[PDB]
């Protein structure tokens, strides 16, 4: 996360760590919606372009993490995957379209102060709230900086890492980029003028963009970080799967294998 | 499950962290 804050302990309950088995490192964020289910981004898991193909036990999820690199004995829960669900038109090879990605835990994982799902939003919410200009956080343990010396230059954060970013106009958001961008994304940040900044950045792909509803108080996932050319450039963004979209898919997988 | 968005050590504890705010001003102005 480029421009942001160490997050609080239990600011985000609901944020998942994607860990390699072997190299023993991180490979993406992801979020948790039910106790035995996990929402993702699709590129976390397989883009044939970099050589990226990752099947179940390839890898674990580790729940309720704050620090990137401590192991958080009895905090944090590790969990192995059942199962991947990928949705089946996404668009790997164009504009990475359909980024998304469902993993069923084997054994139902338990909540704690420390691990609690989000909520997905409904009709209602994602026309009330998925308006631009309107600001929603974005977690995870990646990159603070696109580039930085090996020597010291900071480069990686300690502890998960939280920023706030406002929802820009589609008309904007396409031209931002050359990349064909569809209804099943959506784009945030500040535009230049605005004078602020902040992106995600490696990592942050697959955890969630969350923003907190006016009315019923619930924090609604209306995000996962899919993709952006760099880091916090100037007049560009980040571009985020719009979950509503494709919730009827995320229902479609849940009725039939949960 | 029913209980989704509503955080163990925030909401359910009725505390707020440091940044909501900003996102609840952004709903209305500044
Ligand atoms: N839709 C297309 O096809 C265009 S591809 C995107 C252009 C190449 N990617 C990149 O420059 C960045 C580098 C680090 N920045 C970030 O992580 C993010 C910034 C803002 C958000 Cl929001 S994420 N990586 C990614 O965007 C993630 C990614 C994208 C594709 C494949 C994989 Cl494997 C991973
Ligand atoms: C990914 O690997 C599996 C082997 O477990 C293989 O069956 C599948 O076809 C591969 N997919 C791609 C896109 O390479
Ligand atoms: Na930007």
């Amino acid at each position: 996360i480029v421009e942001g804050s160490d997050a609080e302990i239990g600011m985000s309950p609901w944020q998942v760590m994607l860990f390699r088995k072997s190299p023993q490192e991180l490979l993406c964020g992801a979020s948790l919606i039910s106790d035995r289910w996990v929402l993702t981004a699709a590129h976390c898991l397989l883009y044939p372009p970099w050589d990226k193909n990752f099947t179940e036990n390839d890898l674990l999820v580790r729940i309720g993490k704050h620090s990137r690199t401590r192991y958080e004995r009895n905090i944090e829960k590790i969990s192995m995957l059942e199962k991947i669900y990928i949705h089946p038109r996404y668009n790997w090879r164009e504009n990475l379209d359909r980024d998304i990605a469902l993993m069923k835990l084997k054994k139902p994982v338990a909540f704690s102060d420390y691990i609690h799902p989000v909520c997905l939003p409904d009709r209602e919410t994602a026309a009330s709230l998925l308006q631009a200009g309107y600001k929603g956080r974005v977690t995870g343990w990646g990159n603070l900086k696109e580039t930085w010396t090996a020597n010291v230059g900071k480069g990686q954060p300690s502890v998960l890492q939280v920023v706030n970013l406002p929802i820009v106009e589609r008309p904007v958001c396409k031209d931002s980029t050359r990349i064909r961008i569809t209804d099943n994304m959506f784009c945030a940040g500040y535009k230049p003028d605005e004078g602020k900044r902040g992106d995600a950045c490696e990592g942050d792909s697959g955890g969630p963009f969350v923003m907190k509803s006016p009315f019923n108080n619930r924090w609604y996932q209306m995000g996962i970080v899919s993709w952006g050319e760099g880091c916090d450039r100037d007049g560009k963004y980040g571009f985020y799967t719009h979950v509503f979209r494709l919730k009827k898919w995320i229902q479609k997988v849940i009725d039939q294998f949960g | 499950e029913a209980d989704c968005g509503l955080r163990p050590l925030f909401e359910k504890k009725s505390l707020e962290d440091k940044t909501e705010r900003e996102l609840l001003e952004s709903y209305i102005d500044g």
